[PDB]
């Protein structure tokens, strides 16, 4: 399911604006985490895990800029 | 009479549609006065074909009754039967038509002749009187009889009506400490609602972990009240709730629950009862209450370190943690703390909370105690909790040596008509 | 644990010298048949069997409440008396800690045991470490052992001395190698948690003497295993009740009945009475010769009856115990008075005695297969607060029954009530006391 969904974005040929939107969402999550650190351990752990996953997705987008095997090729 | 007051209150409620008119009614206040004046009491209980007992009628005193007997004389059965009766009363009080614990198949007598088991009981409230009969037939037997619960339900109704109009109404305490208090309850190696303390908590005792959080909350409230410097505590909590909401706008269910908790904290700070029985006074009373039973120690403190709280006790010149105490002081500390916790939670209106009414059943009072302690525990408990009825079973002669003649009950086995029967005799 | 060149020294009959002699002999001869018949092995066997296991003395330094103290224990029975907070349990845990390393080294060498918990060190400012030491004497052979732990935060090291236990355990493993059913010592500990051990999976088909060596304490699943072991014994008896034993049952009884009726009948070559008596004599002689092992239905029926009678010895009010096979599952039925009782319906006091005696009997039987009467095996047993859930009538006779049933087992018992103290000799009484000496409170032990 995940591979097909990822290949859908490749089929749509989304531009770099999607990476900018993801970066903005990551920055908003970081600000929320900073607010949470002030005056909920499970929430903090979940937010940190989501931030790490978003950072990994951004690094995947950078590798997409560096180019790699398409998800369509793996799917078929 | 109680029935006259109940009828008058019902008529006034029916006529007075407005809530304020019903609250201002003299009938409701008179009924509350009668309820407060009345003291909980259990006059007698009849047991028929239950376990070893075949036929028995027992009468209990108002203050304290102690049963002494050897092994196999049915001391535990009497306690189990009383807990059986009290279970239905608690269940009916807690909610409408709550089912209660029933008599198990193996509880009936093994004799071929017996066909069914029945327990009858009577409860007296000053001048009022009520009774309850619970019965279960033997397996594979017809003509099953159905238990009668009208008398108990009529007792539960007046309590629900009284507590509906007054949020500070007292309730009777019903507790039963079995042998299980010695395994890990005595050991420590493992907003609060007053409704959960009594109705939602069964008579058996298992875990005391809650006692620690309750003590932590009591200490935090006492420290906040004594140190003051809170300023607008309600406004500060509301600002914390607003900050949490802003962070949420910038796991969701947990965040919403935390925001509701912050709003509850703001409401609590805004209330600020600051009554005479403040948090600092309750904390001192609880600590001095426990220290009364342990003359060897000096003081008990709650020390905060490593982002956690630990209990520190001083004995002689050495400070000890909770886990380093012996089994003997573990048992007394657990039992007394659990006694005081329910009294505080159930009676938030009395100036001295250690004066409520109730019934307590204790089995094997002489577990892990040397004779010196065994010779003064009874008087200590009676003095500490005056308006409570106690039922205790023991076989140590040291305990018996310090009990009045009228409060004891001696069980004997006598062969009559070729069949062994149990009898109860006074000196 | 070395071969060595067998340094002569002077003539002696120490067990260690025999151990070294056997080790030196083994390094040359290869044929196991000659080894199994060597005189050195016989001497080692005799010396090991004659020796009686018993602990000798113990000392405690800076452990829990006790600051400095040394005790000497009797060889048959010793009782400690004191009130709450006098460290009656602490001594028992110290002995259990010491015995755990000996237990560990028998299953497999160089295996660790039980260490000291970090919170058990004394709480005084000037303390630095805690130590426990003990001595074991096998008639004339002496071993010692030290266990120690340094307080957290210090930067000075301490070590343990495990040469004695390793050497002693090597002898037991060596003798077990060349003997089919060599016995082992018994070690047990009945803590205060046994109250709900009896108060409260893949089917096992293989039993062994090492099954009891997994842990030194008694708790939880041990009770379950006792039930599974008991039914195994019962079926073993039933199998032997059938087969050829029934054939002799039919032949001997009928022939005897044939004689008896004739004598009773006195009806009227002298008929065939002499021939019938001769046949009865031949059958009796064959039946007597056919007996093997214990000569009373081998050793299965006698073992089952011995266990049942041992349990019934502590509960005089009961008549018999039977293992009814219910259609769904098995169940055990007692009988008190004129009533039949189930084990779940017993009182707390009878449950405690049932579990304690049954566990001891199971351990002794498992560890002593060769003995005709397994109850005579040696060992050490620790019991805490013998007066739990027992009325004073039973308190006065528990000690003598325990000693009489198992006469070769060393007992260490702590008590709380004066009823037991009425039936104990002065020789085996130690009284704990608190005395402030030199401005420092300390514990002392005084003989009566
Ligand atoms: N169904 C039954 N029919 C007949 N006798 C029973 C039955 N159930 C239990 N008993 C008897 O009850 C006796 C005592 O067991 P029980 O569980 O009542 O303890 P107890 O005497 O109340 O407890 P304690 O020793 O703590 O005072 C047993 O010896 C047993 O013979
Ligand atoms: N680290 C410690 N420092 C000082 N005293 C300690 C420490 N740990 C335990 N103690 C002492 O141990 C005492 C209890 O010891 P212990 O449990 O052996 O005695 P007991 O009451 O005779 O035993 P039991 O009731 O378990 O049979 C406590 O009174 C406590 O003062």
């Amino acid at each position: 399911v995940f591979l097909h969904n990822r290949a859908s974005q490749e089929k749509l040929s989304e531009s770099q604006t999607t990476i900018n939107a993801l970066f903005s969402d990551i920055q908003s999550l970081k600000a929320t985490l900073t607010q949470l650190s002030a005056i909920d351990s499970t929430v903090i752990k979940g937010l940190e895990l989501s931030l790490k996953e978003k950072l990994n997705y951004m690094k995947s987008l950078q590798s997409g800029e560096h180019k790699f095997n398409n998800a369509v090729s793996l799917y078929d | 009479n109680l029935e006259t007051c109940y009828v008058d209150f019902l008529e006034l409620e029916s006529h007075v549609i407005n809530e304020d008119y019903l609250k201002e009614s003299v009938e409701l206040q008179k009924l509350i006065s009668t309820l407060n004046e009345s003291k909980f009491h259990l006059n007698k209980i009849g047991i028929h074909d239950f376990k070893r007992i075949r036929e028995l009628q027992i009468s209990l005193e108002d203050d304290l009754t102690v049963f002494v007997g050897d092994n196999g004389f049915g001391k535990s059965t009497i306690l189990d039967a009383i807990a059986i009766v009290l279970s239905w009363l608690r269940s009916n009080i807690e909610k409408e038509s709550k089912p209660g614990t029933y008599i198990k198949s193996h509880e009936v007598n093994n004799s071929v002749d017996v066909e069914y088991a029945s327990i009858d009981a009577n409860i007296k409230l000053k001048d009022f009187n009520t009774s309850i009969l619970i019965t279960k037939a033997k397996e594979g037997a017809y003509y099953s009889r159905n238990n009668e619960l009208l008398g108990v339900k009529k007792l539960a109704s007046i309590y629900r009506l009284v507590n509906k109009y007054v949020d500070n109404a007292s309730l009777p305490l019903m507790a039963y400490y079995s042998i299980a208090r010695s395994y890990i309850g005595g050991g420590v190696d493992r907003v609060w609602s007053k409704f959960d303390v009594y109705d939602e908590i069964e008579f058996d005792r298992n875990d005391f972990t809650d006692f620690f959080q309750w003590l932590v909350f009591l200490h935090n409230r006492a420290s906040q009240e004594k140190l003051s410097e809170s300023q607008t505590t309600i406004n500060a909590l509301f600002s914390d709730i607003q900050s949490l909401k802003a962070t949420l706008t910038q796991v969701i269910k947990g965040l919403e629950l935390s925001l509701k908790e912050k709003l509850n904290y703001m409401k609590s700070l805004q209330s600020g009862e600051h009554k005479f029985n403040n948090a600092v006074s309750l904390y001192d009373s609880v600590i001095n209450t426990i220290l009364k039973f342990l003359p060897e120690f000096q003081w008990i403190k709650l020390v905060y370190g490593d982002d956690d709280y630990k209990i520190i006790l001083k004995k002689g010149e050495v400070e000890l943690d909770i886990q380093q105490l012996s089994q003997g002081e573990k048992t007394i500390f657990t039992l007394v703390g659990d006694l005081a916790r329910r009294l505080i939670l159930l009676n938030p209106n009395l100036s001295n909370p250690l004066l409520g009414y109730g019934i307590v059943l204790i089995d094997e009072i002489d577990l892990h105690l040397h004779p010196q302690w065994q010779q003064t525990i009874i008087e200590r408990l009676t003095s500490t909790f005056p308006n409570v009825q106690f039922v205790i079973t023991t076989h140590s002669p040291q305990v018996l040596s310090t009990v009045s003649s009228r409060s004891v009950r001696i069980l004997q086995e006598v062969e009559v008509d070729g069949v062994n029967d149990l009898i109860v005799s006074h000196p």
